[PDB]
C-alpha cells in the first residue's frame, strides 16, 4: 500500500536494514521554542507568564501603593504575512495585559485596600513566528538561530600544566550563574587558596568565609579532622585512629598495651596498621618531637588569668605545650594533616589572610569591588548581601541549580535560585578534594556541559529587560506623593519594552537574514547551532579546543557540516534525530536492548547518561529476531569504542543516519568520500540556484521527500479528497465525507505563489502537480515549490558526464559543457531584481515623477506612459529609464564661454536636474510588477489610480470566487443530504436554490444539520461582506512612509541568466569547478551509437582528493538511465502491459536482501502505464547514507541493462573522428549550479566617485569602486624594479587630486605622462598628527 | 629580533608605520628627530620614486645634485 | 558589516568634485571657443570678450 | 582632552549614542584601520577591475584573455583620445556618447588601443613577487579572464571560482616596466631558488608520460624509421602504437665547440612517442633528455637544462610547445578513472585476520598481568603499524607490475598501465600516500588530545567506512581545516615583520 504521490514514481531503495523510527519534524526546534514563548501556562513556569510573574507585583517605596499583575492576551495582527512583506512592516501582534492598581492603608502591612482600580494596558508588540519558523521583521524574512553556550552551574577545570616554570597543576572552580556575578576559587603555586569575584584582583579564600560570619575555630572545624591530645600527668598521650597513621615513618617503636608492633628503621606499612586494628589500639605515648609540628585548633583560655595562652591556628612548640601543661588543660584538639591525602591548604590561607572579623573581611571585599571610595559599616554589608544573595540580582535558575546539585553529588534536583553558605563551603570542599586526588576535573567541550538556547528563551530574556525598565519607571512614579486616583494607563510607557524586543529581533548577531535560495538552504538555516552571539565566545577568543569534534557529538551535532573559513566548528549544524531536553541539553534516540532482544522502545539518552551504558552500532546485523549474529559486537562504552560481548551490550543505535545532519545525508555514497570533500559538498549543496525546471536526483538518498515536504515550499493537502478544479494559480479540493466536520461543507482552497522574489533575488514559483479529477490523501503534495519535483528535492539536473582530459579545457578544476546543455534551457534560471525610486522633499521644493525630462529624446521616453512610470511587460535593457524623475536645481552661474554658447545659440538653461531611475548597466529583463506608495496627503497620479482600481477589482473578484466556490459546495452538500432520508430526484431542483435550507428530514444527525448548514451559509455571506469592506479600506488608505519622502515607486524586473564561461558548477561530492568552454555538439566525444556526452570532467581531481563517491554515483546513474532507456524502448513502440509489468518488477527486485518490496501484482493496469511513463527518463534509485548500494548490486543492475559491467565504454573523438584508446568512464552525474554567477562578479572602473576624507575610490560594484592595491602588492612591485608603476599606482591613479585630472586630460590628449605631486592622504595624516601637540613639517 | 630591530631605526616613519605608533611618535617628538627619507616605506608614504629599481638613477642624481 | 573595516565612513561620496570628463570638456570648449572667436575681427572679438 | 588625544588610555573609554567607544586622534592614526596602513601604504586604485578566471589553453604565455566589456571600461580615456584624433567624433562629449551606444566603429578603436599595452594580472593573496605579472590582452567574447595554464603554479591559482584583478599601466615608463621587468616571459625562474616556476603541471605531464613509454608487444614493434616525421606519419595513420620499441635515425646537435653547433646522426633504440616528441626539442639539446619515461621532475629538469644551455627565447618556445603537445596527447590518451582501477590486494583480509589474532593474543597475555597497560598499548600500536605496512606493500606490488603481456611467447612483466598508477607515478596530481587509502587500508587515526587510537580503520574508500570509522576519521579533517584556516594568520604576520625589518 503506497501513497498516491508515491505511486506515480517509486524510488528504488538499496538499503538493507529496516528503519524503526520515523525522521522527526525537521523544524520542531524553532516551533516548539516559540510555542513555549507565546502561550498561556497556568503553572507559569516558562513564557511571558514567567516574566510577568517574575517582575510584578511592584510595591512603592513605603508609599502604600501596589501595582499587581492579573492576566494578558495576545491581540490579533493587523496585517497578515503577505501584506506585511508587501507594505514593509513587522508581522506582530499587540500584547495587551490586564493590570490592577491597589493602594494600601497606613499601619496596615497586609491590610485591607480602600481604593482599587483595574484596566487593560497596551505594552508593545511582540513579533510572531510564521507557519514555518521564520519571522517577518521589516518586510524581510529573518531566522533567529539557536545558541550553544555554557550551562550555568559549577565547573572545576585544571590549568593542565601551564603558566608555571616547574609545572605544578593548578585547580580552579568557577560558579557561573544565569544572571549575576561570576565567583571563582583558584589555587596558587604555594597551595594558598585564592578567591576572586568578577575576574578582579584575587583575595585569600577565607575572606568570603569570614564574610559569611565564621570565626577561625569554625573554619578549622569545617575543613579539618581533630586529633585529641591527653596527659596522664606525664608522657603526653595521643589518641590514635588506625587510618590516620598511614604514610608516616615509624622511626620509633610504635607500641600499645605492652606489645611492640614496629621496630627501629621500619616505616609504617599496612600490616602494622592491621596489627593495631586487631589489637584494638587506642592510646599511646609519644615524644615531644612527634608533636613539635601540630597545630592547635581553638583558643585555650587560662583558668585564672583569663588571658590568651594560644589563639586559633598556631603551631604548638615545646615551650607552649609546656606552658599549657600546668595550666589545667589535659585535652588538646589539633589538626590532622598529611602530604598526599589531607592537606594544609586552609591553614596556610588563614596564615596569609589579613582580616580578623566579619567587618574587616567586608571592608577588604568592598575595597576591591569599589576602589577609591571610603568604606562604611552599612555599605559593605549591603554590597556583600546584594552580590550573591538577592533574587533581584542573582539567578541560577533551574538548569543552573540542577547542574550545581548534580556536580556536588547532592540528591535533590530543584532548590533555591540564590547561593547559600553551605553551597560555597561545598564548592571549596570539592575543590580541595580535587587537589587531594579524590575527584577529577570536567571538560567544557563535553556536550553535557553546554545548553541550547532558542528563540523563546532569548526573546523572554529580552522582554524581561524591558519589563525591568518599566518597573523602574513605575516605581519612581508610583511612590511619589499621592495616589492620585489615576488608572494604570499612564504609569506604563510602552516604548522601553517594544524597543527592547525590537532591538533583539531586528539588530542582533543571532537574528540573521534567512538564506532563501533552496528548500535545503532554508531547512538547514533554521536548524543551526551557533556558538557565537551575545553571551557566547568571540570569534577571536575561540581556541582550538572548542573547534574539534568531541566524542559526544555522535548523534547530537553533525561532524562534517561546519562552514570552512574563519569560524570552523563554531557554527555546527544540528543532527537529524537530535532534539532538546527538558532543560536545554541535546539528546538522541537509542533502541533499548533487553537480555538478548533488540526491542523497539525508543529511549532518548542525553549527553551524560549515554556515557554510563554500552551502546551498540547501527551496522550490527540482527538475525531477524533481535539476537545479534555474532557474540562479539562493536560498541562504544564511554568515548572509547571497543569489542563487547552480546550479553554485555545494553543499547543500540536507532538508524544509520543519526550521526550526520539533514544536509550531509542527501549525498549518495557518503561513506566513500573523504571528510574534507564531504564537508565541501555539504556546504555547496545549499547554494544551488533553482533552475528553470528542476528535474530529479537519479541517484538519491531517500531523504529528498522529507526535506521537500517538511520545509514550506510545497503545498501539502490538509484533508484528503478529490481534486475539483486545478488552475495555474489555485487548487480546489473536495474533502471526502469521512474527514469533513459536521458543521461546514468544507472544500479546501489552496492559493499558490507565482513569481515572488526571495531574499537572494531568485524566483519563488509554485506549480500544481495534480490534475483535474484525481484522488488525494492527507499529507499528499499538491504543488511543487522551487527546486522540487513531485515532492522530491531536486536541486540540479543530471547530465551525461565523462571522465577524461580533453585538450586542456578542463585543466585544474574546470568543466567543459556541451552546447546541448545550453540549448535545452536546463541550467537557465530566473532572477528577479527590485528597483526603488523615492521622491523626497528637498529645500528648494518637491521632486516630481513627470514624464517630461530635459536633455532626453523620445526614443528613451518611448516606454514611459503618461504618468512617467514604465509599462508592465516592457522589455528594458541596460540604461533605459524606468521611472522618470526631476529634481529642482538653482544657483547655476555658468562660467564664461558657457554664457557665450547659450547667448549665441539661445536655449536657456535648464532649471531642473534629471535624476530619474534607470536600469543598472548590464541587466536586461521584463518588468513584471510596479507598486506605487503615496503619503497620506499627496495627490495620486493617474498610474497609482489605475493600480488602485485594478487591486480593488482583483480583491472583489477573489472574495467573490471564495464565496462562490464555498456556496456551490454547500448547496451541493445540502442537495446530497436531501437525498438520503427524503429522496426527491427532480422535486429538489424545481424550487429556488435559496429555500432549500428550511425543509425537514427524519430523526437522525441530519435534521439538526440543516440548521448548521444555514448558519454556515449566513456566516459565509456576512464574511464576504466584512472581508470586502476591510480589504477596500486597506487598499484605499494612505501609507505611513518615512519622514520626508513623498512617494515610492518600486519596479520588479525579471532577468533570465542562461549559462556562460565563468559560472561555477559543482556536484554533490565536493567537486566545484568553473565552466571554461561551450563546445559545439559535433566536437563532444560521441560514443559508439552517436550520442555525445554533455559534460567532460577531469580524472586527476579524484585520486588526490579521494572523493571516490563521484565515480560510484556516475556508475549508478549509468545503470539507472540504462533501465530508463530499456523502459523507453519498450514504450516507444506500443508493446504490451504484460512485458512492461514483468520488466518493471524485475528491476524492482534486485539485489541482495533489501527492504521495500514493490510487487506490481496489485497495480491496476493504469497505475503501471503512468509509472512506466514516469520511469522512461531513468529509474530513480535510493542509496541511503551508510547503508549503501554495494558494487555487486551496481554491477548486477548494469548487467540488467544493455550496458557493460565495467562502467567504461569506448568513446570516439568528435573532431578527429578517431577512437580514444583506454576506454573512458561515462555515466550520469547530478550537477548543481551554484550561486556564484560570473555576471555578478565582473566589474571594471576607469574613473568613478571618490571618497570624502581621503580622496580615494570607493568599495566594489555598488559604489563603482576600484580594486584595493594593498600592502602586499606594493611589496610585489618593490621586489621588481618597477618604481614608476608603483608611483602612478599610489599617486596619480588613486589619491593625488590635481595629477589625476591632469593625467586624464593627458591621456585624452594623446600624451602618456604624469605630473605626480603628493597624495592627499599624506596631508590628512599631517593634519592629524599636527592636531595633537606634535609639530611635524616638510622642511628642505 | 626582527620586530625590535625594525622598531629601532634612524627613520621614524618606517618605524611608526610598523607596529606601535604612540610610543615611536612620543620618543621621536621629545628627541626632535628628523627623517631623511632613505628607505622604501618612507618614499612610498610620501608618494615619490622608490630608491631601488628604476628610481635608483633618479635618487642618485638627487643625491649628487644636493650640496654640489 | 558583521566585522570591522566596513565602517559607514567608507561609503560616502565626495559631491564637491567635478568629473575629469567635465574638466576635459571645459578645456575643449575653451579652446574651441577661442579658435572660433579668432576667426572674427579684432574689434568684435574684443567686444565679445568684454561683454 | 585626554579622551580626545587618545581615548581609553586612562580610566575607561567614553561612549557615544551607539554605546561604543568613539575614536580619538590616536585611534585615527594607530592600527590596521589607521591612516598609516589603510590609506598610505595601500590604496584603492582607478583603472582596475576583476572577474572570475578560466583556462584558455590556446594562448602563448605572454598573453591573457580579457573580456570586451572590461577592456572597454578600463581603456576609456584612450578610446576617447583615439576617436577624436582620427576624426570620428566632433569633441569628447560626442565621443563619450559614441562609446556609450557601443557603435560598431568603437571596437576597431578598442583593438587599436589594446595592441601593445600590457595589463597587470594580480591574485588576492600576493604572497611572493610572481603574484603580479604583466600580460598582453587578447579581446575575448565573455566575462571571464582567461589565464595561461603555465602561470597557475606561480599565481597558486586554480579554477574553482578564484578571481583576479587587472590593472592598467598609464604612462610610458609604466608600460615599459610592465614589458621589460614584470612581463610573464621574463619570470620563468623562482626568486627563492634557481628552479623554474613555469613547469608543466598535471594534464601535460600525464600526456607526456603516456606518450613516452613502451609496452612489450604493440603494433609496429621493430620497424626502422627514417626520422621523427615518419614516426608521426606512422602514428597518425593507425599503423603503429604510440609506444612501440623501434629504431629511428635522429640527428642531434651538440655545442661542444666554442659557440657552434655540430650536427651528428645515429640510430637510436626508442619508441614512436619519443620520436614524435623529438620534433619539438630545439637544436642544442641532446637526445638522452627525451629518451626516458618523462615524469614531472624529468620535465622540470629538461626545461632547466634548456634554459642553462640555449637561453630564454628557445626556453619560452619550448615551454609553449611542451604544453600544446601534452594537452594534445593527454586528450588522445583517453586516460579515465573507474572503480576497477582501485585494486584491493588479493590478501588484505588474511593480513587483517592475522593482526586481529595477534592483538587478541596480546590482550590475553595482558589479562594475566605479564605486561603493563602501557607496554600492551605500545605493542598493539606496533602490531597494527606493521600490518598496515604489509598491506601497503602488497597493494603497491599488486598495482605497479600485475600487468603481464607476451611477446611471441609465454609471458613477460612490465610497468602497469593502471590509470591511477599512471596518475600517481607520472607526478600528475597524486602520490603513494594518497593511494593506499583507496586500495589498501588507511591506518590509525589520532584523537584531539594526541593519542593514536589502538584499533585502526581497516577499510578504504573503495569499499567504504561504517559509521564509527567515518566518525573517527573526522577529527583529523577538522584539525586540518582549523589549522589551514589559522596558519595563514601566523604566516602573514611573520612575513610582514620580515619585510619591515629588511
Ligand atoms: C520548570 C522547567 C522544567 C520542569 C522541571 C524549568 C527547568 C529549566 C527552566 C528553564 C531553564 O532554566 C532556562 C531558562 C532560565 C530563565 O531564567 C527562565 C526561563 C528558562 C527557559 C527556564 C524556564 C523553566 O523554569 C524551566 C524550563
Ligand atoms: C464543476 C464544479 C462543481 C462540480 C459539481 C464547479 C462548481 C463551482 C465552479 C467554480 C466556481 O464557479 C468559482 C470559479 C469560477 C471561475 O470563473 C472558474 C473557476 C471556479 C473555481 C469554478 C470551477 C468549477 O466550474 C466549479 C468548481
Ligand atoms: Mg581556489
Amino acid at each position: 500500500v503506497y501513497s498516491y504521490t508515491e505511486k506515480k514514481r517509486i524510488r528504488k531503495d538499496f538499503g538493507k536494514r529496516p528503519q524503526v523510527l520515523d525522521v522527526p519534524y525537521l523544524l520542531s526546534i524553532q516551533l516548539d521554542s516559540f510555542q513555549k514563548f507565546i502561550e498561556q501556562d497556568p503553572e507559569g513556569q516558562y513564557g511571558l507568564e514567567a516574566a510577568f510573574r517574575s517582575v510584578f507585583p511592584i510595591q512603592s517605596y513605603s508609599g502604600n501603593s501596589e501595582l499587581q499583575y492579573v492576566s494578558y492576551r495576545l491581540g490579533e495582527p493587523v496585517f497578515d504575512v503577505q501584506e506585511c512583506q508587501i507594505r514593509g512592516v513587522t508581522y506582530s501582534a499587540p500584547l495587551r495585559v490586564k493590570l490592577r492598581l491597589v493602594i494600601y492603608e497606613r499601619e496596615a502591612p497586609e491590610g485591607t485596600v480602600k481604593d482599587i482600580k483595574e484596566q487593560e494596558v497596551y505594552m508593545g508588540e511582540i513579533p510572531l513566528m510564521t507557519d514555518n519558523g521564520t519571522f517577518v521583521i521589516n518586510g524581510t524574512e529573518r531566522v533567529i538561530v539557536s545558541q550553544l553556550h555554557r550551562s550555568p552551574g559549577v565547573f572545576f577545570d585544571s590549568d593542565k600544566g601551564k603558566t608555571h616554570s616547574s609545572g605544578k597543576v593548578l585547580y580552579n572552580a568557577r560558579i557561573i550563574p544565569y544572571r549575576g556575578s561570576w565567583l571563582d576559587f583558584e589555587f596558587d603555586p604555594k597551595d594558598n587558596l585564592f578567591v576572586r569575584i568578577d575576574r578582579r584582583r584575587k583575595l585569600p579564600a577565607t575572606i568570603i568565609l569570614r564574610a559569611l560570619n565564621y570565626t577561625t575555630e569554625q573554619i578549622l572545624d569545617l575543613f579539618f579532622e581533630k586529633v585529641i591530645f591527653e596527659i596522664r600527668d606525664n608522657k603526653l598521650q595521643m589518641e590514635l585512629v588506625p587510618e590516620r597513621l598511614r604514610g608516616e615513618t615509624a622511626s620509633f617503636d610504635i607500641e600499645a598495651n605492652g606489645k611492640v608492633y614496629v621496630e627501629k628503621g621500619r616505616r609504617i606499612t599496612a600490616r602494622h596498621i592491621r596489627q593495631l586494628e586487631k589489637d584494638d589500639v587506642k592510646l599511646i605515648e609519644v615524644p615531644v618531637e612527634y608533636i613539635a609540628g601540630k597545630v592547635v585548633a581553638k583558643d585555650y583560655i587560662d583558668e585564672s588569668t583569663g588571658e590568651l595562652i594560644c589563639a586559633a591556628n598556631m603551631e604548638l612548640s615545646l615551650d607552649l605545650l609546656a606552658k599549657l601543661s600546668q595550666s589545667g588543660h589535659k585535652r588538646i584538639e589539633t589538626l590532622f594533616t598529611n602530604d598526599l591525602d589531607h592537606g594544609p591548604y586552609i591553614s596556610e590561607t588563614l596564615r596569609v589572610d589579613p582580616t580578623n572579623d566579619r567587618l574587616s573581611a567586608l571592608v577588604e571585599i568592598y575595597r576591591m569591588m569599589r576602589p577609591g571610595e571610603p568604606p562604611t559599616r552599612e555599605a559593605a554589608e549591603s554590597l556583600f548581601e546584594n552580590l550573591f544573595f538577592s533574587e533581584d540580582r542573582y539567578d541560577l535558575s533551574a538548569v543552573g541549580r540542577m547542574k550545581f546539585n548534580r556536580s556536588l553529588l547532592r540528591e535533590e534536583i530543584e532548590g533555591s535560585g540564590i547561593l547559600s553558605k553551605d553551597d560555597i563551603i561545598d564548592v571549596m570542599k570539592k575543590l580541595i578534594d580535587i587537589r587531594n586526588g579524590k575527584g577529577e576535573v570536567d571538560d567544557i567541550d563535553h556536550l553535557g556541559n553546554r545548553r541550547i538556547r532558542s528563540v523563546g528563551e532569548m526573546a523572554e530574556n529580552q522582554f524581561r529587560v524591558g519589563l525591568v525598565r518599566v518597573e523602574r519607571a513605575v516605581k519612581e512614579r508610583l511612590s511619589l506623593g499621592d495616589l492620585d486616583t489615576l488608572m494604570p494607563q499612564d504609569m506604563i510607557n510602552a516604548k522601553p519594552i517594544s524597543a527592547a524586543v525590537k532591538e533583539f529581533f531586528g539588530s542582533s548577531q543571532l537574528s540573521q537574514f534567512m538564506d532563501q535560495n533552496n528548500p535545503l538552504s532554508e531547512i538547514t538555516h533554521k536548524r543551526r547551532i551557533s556558538a557565537l552571539g551575545p553571551g557566547g565566545l568571540t570569534r577571536e577568543r575561540a581556541g582550538f579546543e572548542v573547534r574539534d569534534v568531541h566524542p559526544t557529538h555522535y548523534g547530537r551535532v553533525c561532524p562534517i557540516e561546519t562552514p570552512e573559513g574563519p569560524n570552523i566548528g563554531l557554527i555546527n549544524s544540528l543532527s537529524v534525530y537530535a532534539q532538546t531536553n527538558e532543560y536545554g541539553f541535546l539528546e538522541t534516540p537509542y533502541r533499548k536492548v533487553t537480555d538478548g532482544v533488540v526491542t523497539d522502545e525508543i529511549h532518548y539518552l542525553s549527553a551524560i547518561e549515554e556515557g554510563n551504558y554500552v551502546i551498540a552500532q547501527a551496522n550490527s546485523n540482527l538475525d531477524e529476531e533481535g539476537h545479534f549474529v555474532e557474540d562479539l559486537v562493536t560498541c562504544r562504552s564511554k568515548g572509547e569504542s571497543s569489542l563487547f560481548s552480546r550479553d554485555q551490550v545494553d543499547y543500540m543505535d536507532v538508524s544509520t543516519q543519526q550521526v550526520v545532519s539533514v544536509g550531509a545525508s542527501l549525498i549518495p555514497f557518503l561513506e566513500h568520500d573523504d571528510a574534507n570533500r564531504a564537508l565541501m559538498g555539504a556546504n555547496m549543496q545549499r547554494q544551488a540556484v533553482p533552475t528553470l525546471r528542476a528535474d530529479k536526483p537519479l541517484v538519491g538518498t531517500g531523504m529528498e521527500r522529507a526535506v521537500a515536504v517538511d520545509s514550506g515550499v510545497t503545498a501539502v493537502a490538509k484533508r484528503g479528497g478529490v481534486v475539483q478544479y486545478v488552475d495555474a494559480s489555485r487548487i480546489v479540493i473536495k474533502v471526502n465525507e469521512d474527514e469533513m466536520y459536521p458543521g461546514e461543507a468544507g472544500i479546501d482552497i489552496y492559493n499558490l505563489t507565482k513569481y515572488t522574489r526571495s531574499n537572494q533575488n531568485t524566483c519563488i514559483n509554485q506549480m500544481p502537480c495534480v490534475s483535474l479529477g484525481e484522488p488525494v490523501e492527507r499529507g499528499d503534495v499538491l504543488a511543487d515549490g522551487p527546486s522540487t519535483d513531485l515532492g522530491e528535492l531536486a536541486l540540479g539536473q543530471n547530465m551525461r558526464v565523462a571522465f577524461m582530459p580533453w585538450n586542456g579545457y578542463n585543466f585544474e578544476d574546470s568543466i567543459l559543457v556541451s552546447e546541448r546543455v545550453v540549448q535545452e534551457d536546463r541550467f537557465t534560471t530566473i532572477h528577479i531584481q527590485e528597483l526603488a525610486c523615492v521622491s523626497r522633499d528637498t529645500k528648494l521644493g518637491p521632486e516630481e515623477i513627470t514624464a517630461d525630462i530635459p536633455n532626453v529624446g523620445e526614443a528613451a521616453l518611448s516606454k514611459l506612459d503618461e504618468s512617467g512610470i514604465v509599462y508592465i511587460g516592457a522589455e528594458v535593457t541596460g540604461g533605459d529609464i524606468l521611472v522618470g524623475k526631476v529634481t529642482p536645481k538653482g544657483e547655476t552661474q555658468l562660467t564664461p564661454e558657457e554664457k557665450l554658447l547659450r547667448a549665441i545659440f539661445g536655449e536657456k538653461a535648464s532649471d531642473v536636474k534629471d535624476s530619474s531611475l534607470r536600469v543598472p548597466n548590464g541587466v536586461s529583463g521584463t518588468v513584471i510588477d510596479v507598486q506605487v506608495f503615496t503619503r497620506d496627503g499627496v495627490e495620486k497620479d493617474k498610474r497609482a489610480l489605475e493600480i488602485e482600481e485594478m487591486q480593488l477589482k482583483q480583491a472583489k473578484k477573489d472574495l467573490s470566487e471564495e464565496l462562490q466556490i464555498l456556496e456551490a459546495g454547500l448547496f451541493s452538500r445540502i442537495r446530497a443530504v436531501l437525498v438520503a432520508g427524503g429522496v426527491e430526484a427532480e422535486k429538489l431542483d424545481k424550487l429556488p436554490r435559496d429555500r432549500w435550507l428550511e425543509l425537514g428530514l427524519t430523526d437522525e444527525e441530519k435534521q439538526n444539520q440543516l440548521e448548521q448548514l444555514a448558519e454556515q451559509y449566513d456566516e459565509l455571506k456576512h464574511e464576504f461582506e466584512k472581508k470586502l469592506e476591510a480589504k477596500r479600506r486597506k487598499i484605499t488608505q494612505g501609507d505611513d512612509l518615512a519622514p520626508g519622502v513623498l512617494k515610492i515607486v518600486k519596479v520588479y524586473l525579471a532577468v533570465k541568466r542562461r549559462i556562460q564561461p565563468g559560472d561555477k558548477m559543482a556536484g554533490r561530492h565536493g567537486n566545484k569547478g568553473v565552466i571554461s568552454k561551450i563546445n559545439p555538439i559535433e566536437d563532444m566525444p560521441y560514443d559508439e551509437n552517436g550520442t555525445p556526452v554533455d559534460i567532460v570532467l577531469n580524472p586527476l581531481g579524484v585520486p588526490s582528493r579521494m572523493n571516490i563517491g563521484q565515480i560510484l554515483e556516475t556508475h549508478l546513474g549509468m545503470a539507472a538511465k540504462g533501465i530508463g532507456d530499456k523502459i523507453n524502448a519498450m514504450l516507444k513502440q506500443q508493446q504490451e502491459v504484460a512485458k512492461l509489468r514483468e520488466f518493471i518488477q524485475r528491476a524492482y527486485d534486485l539485489g541482495a536482501d533489501v527492504r521495500q518490496k514493490v510487487d506490481l501484482s496489485t497495480f491496476s493496469d493504469e497505475e503501471v502505464m503512468r509509472l512506466a511513463e514516469n520511469l522512461r527518463k531513468g529509474m530513480p534509485i535510493a542509496t541511503p547514507v551508510f547503508d549503501g548500494a554495494k558494487e555487486a548490486e551496481i554491477k548486477e543492475l548494469l548487467k540488467l541493462g544493455d550496458l557493460p559491467t565495467s562502467g567504461q565504454i569506448r568513446l570516439y573523438d568528435g573532431r578527429t573522428g578517431e577512437q580514444f584508446e583506454r576506454p573512458v568512464t561515462v555515466g550520469y552525474m547530478y550537477m548543481l549550479k551554484l550561486n556564484h554567477l560570473v555576471d555578478d562578479k565582473m566589474h571594471a572602473r576607469s574613473t568613478g566617485s571618490y571618497s570624502l576624507v581621503t580622496q580615494q575610490p570607493l568599495g566594489g560594484k555598488a559604489q563603482f569602486g576600484g580594486q584595493r592595491f594593498g600592502e602586499m602588492e606594493v611589496w610585489a612591485l618593490e621586489a621588481y624594479g618597477a618604481a614608476y608603476t608603483l608611483q602612478e599606482m599610489l599617486t596619480v591613479k588613486s589619491d593625488d587630486v590635481n595629477g589625476r585630472t591632469k593625467m586624464y586630460k593627458n591621456i585624452v590628449d594623446g600624451n602618456h605622462q604624469m605630473e605626480p605631486g603628493m597624495p592627499e592622504s599624506f596631508n590628512v595624516l599631517l593634519k592629524e598628527i599636527r592636531s595633537l601637540g606634535i609639530n611635524i613639517e616638510l622642511e628642505d | 629580533g626582527i620586530t625590535k630591530a625594525s622598531l629601532a631605526t634612524e627613520s621614524f616613519i618606517s618605524a611608526a608605520s610598523f607596529q606601535e605608533t604612540t610610543r615611536v611618535l612620543t620618543e621621536a617628538a621629545v628627541a626632535g628627530k628628523r627623517d631623511e627619507l632613505r628607505g622604501l616605506k618612507e618614499n612610498v608614504i610620501v608618494g615619490r620614486l622608490i630608491p631601488a629599481g628604476t628610481g635608483y638613477a633618479y635618487h642618485q642624481d638627487r643625491m649628487r645634485r644636493r650640496a654640489a | 558589516g558583521d566585522d570591522e573595516d566596513s565602517h559607514l565612513g567608507d561609503f560616502i561620496e565626495d559631491t564637491t568634485l567635478e568629473l575629469p570628463l567635465d574638466s576635459a570638456t571645459t578645456e575643449s570648449l575653451r579652446a574651441a571657443t577661442h579658435d572660433v572667436l579668432a576667426g572674427l575681427t579684432a574689434r568684435e572679438a574684443k567686444v565679445l570678450r568684454m561683454r | 582632552v585626554d579622551a580626545l588625544l587618545d581615548n581609553g588610555r586612562r580610566g575607561r573609554a567614553i561612549t557615544g549614542s551607539n554605546k561604543r567607544p568613539l575614536k580619538s586622534l590616536a585611534d585615527m592614526i594607530k592600527g590596521k584601520q589607521g591612516r598609516f596602513r589603510q590609506n598610505l601604504l595601500g590604496k584603492r586604485v582607478d583603472y582596475s577591475g576583476r572577474s572570475v578566471i578560466t583556462v584558455g589553453p590556446y594562448l602563448r604565455l605572454h598573453q591573457c584573455g580579457l573580456p570586451k566589456k572590461m577592456a572597454l571600461e578600463l581603456f576609456k580615456p584612450f578610446i576617447y583620445g583615439k576617436l577624436e584624433l582620427r576624426g570620428l567624433a566632433t569633441t569628447i562629449k560626442a565621443a563619450k556618447k559614441m562609446v556609450e551606444r557601443e557603435e560598431a566603429v568603437v571596437w576597431d578603436i578598442l583593438d587599436e588601443v589594446i595592441r601593445e599595452h600590457p595589463v597587470l594580472l594580480n591574485r588576492a593573496p600576493t604572497l611572493h613577487r610572481l603574484g603580479i605579472q604583466a600580460f598582453e590582452p587578447v579581446l575575448i567574447e565573455g566575462k571571464a579572464i582567461q589565464l595561461h595554464p603555465l602561470v597557475c603554479a606561480a599565481y597558486n591559482a586554480d579554477f574553482d571560482g578564484d578571481q583576479m584583478a587587472v590593472h592598467v599601466p598609464l604612462t610610458l615608463e609604466a608600460q615599459l616596466e610592465a614589458r621589460a621587468l614584470m612581463m610573464s616571459t621574463n619570470n620563468i625562474l623562482s626568486p627563492a631558488n634557481g628552479e623554474p616556476i613555469i613547469v608543466p603541471s598535471q594534464d601535460v605531464v600525464l600526456g607526456l608520460y603516456y606518450m613516452t613509454r613502451d609496452c612489450v608487444n604493440a603494433k609496429g614493434e621493430g620497424m626502422v624509421l627514417t626520422g621523427p616525421k615518419e614516426a608521426e606519419r606512422l602514428y597518425r595513420s593507425g599503423l603503429a602504437s604510440l609506444h612501440a620499441r623501434v629504431k629511428v635515425r635522429i640527428t642531434e646537435y651538440e655545442k661542444d665547440a666554442n659557440g657552434e653547433l655540430v650536427a651528428k646522426t645515429s640510430l637510436k633504440d626508442t619508441t614512436v612517442g619519443r620520436a614524435i616528441l623529438w620534433m619539438i626539442v630545439p637544436k642544442g639539446l641532446p637526445y638522452s633528455i627525451v629518451n626516458q619515461a618523462l615524469g614531472k621532475k624529468a620535465i622540470s629538469k629538461m626545461l632547466n637544462t634548456c634554459y642553462r644551455i640555449l637561453g630564454l627565447k628557445p626556453t619560452v618556445i619550448f615551454a609553449d610547445q611542451i604544453m600544446y603537445t601534452g594537452f594534445a596527447y593527454a586528450a588522445r590518451s583517453g586516460a579515465s578513472v573507474g572503480i576497477d582501477d582501485m585494486v584491493i590486494p588479493e590478501k588484505k583480509h588474511e593480513i587483517i585476520s592475522e593482526a586481529e589474532a595477534e592483538v587478541a593474543e596480546i590482550q590475553e597475555q595482558f589479562q594475566s598481568g605479564l605486561v603493563t597497560a602501557g607496554e600492551r598499548y605500545n605493542k598493539v600500536i606496533d602490531i597494527w603499524a606493521a600490518a598496515n605496512d604489509r598491506v601497503s606493500k602488497a597493494m603497491m606490488d599488486n598495482l605497479q607490475t600485475e600487468t603481464v603481456i607476451n611477446r611471441d611467447g609465454q609471458e613477460e612483466k612490465q610497468v602497469s598501465f593502471n590509470s591511477i598508477y599512471m596518475m600517481a607515478d607520472s607526478g600528475a596530481r597524486g602520490s603513494a600516500a594518497q593511494i593506499r587509502q583507496l586500495a589498501g587500508m588507511r591506518g590509525l587515526m589520532a584523537k584531539p588530545d594526541g593519542s593514536i587510537i589502538e584499533t585502526p580503520i581497516t577499510a578504504n574508500f573503495r569499499e567504504g567506512l561504517n559509521v564509527l570509522q567515518y566518525f573517527i576519521s573526522t577529527h583529523g579533517a577538522r584539525k586540518g581545516l582549523a589549522d589551514t584556516a589559522l596558519k595563514t594568520a601566523n604566516s602573514g604576520y611573520l612575513t610582514r615583520r620580515l619585510v619591515d625589518v629588511a
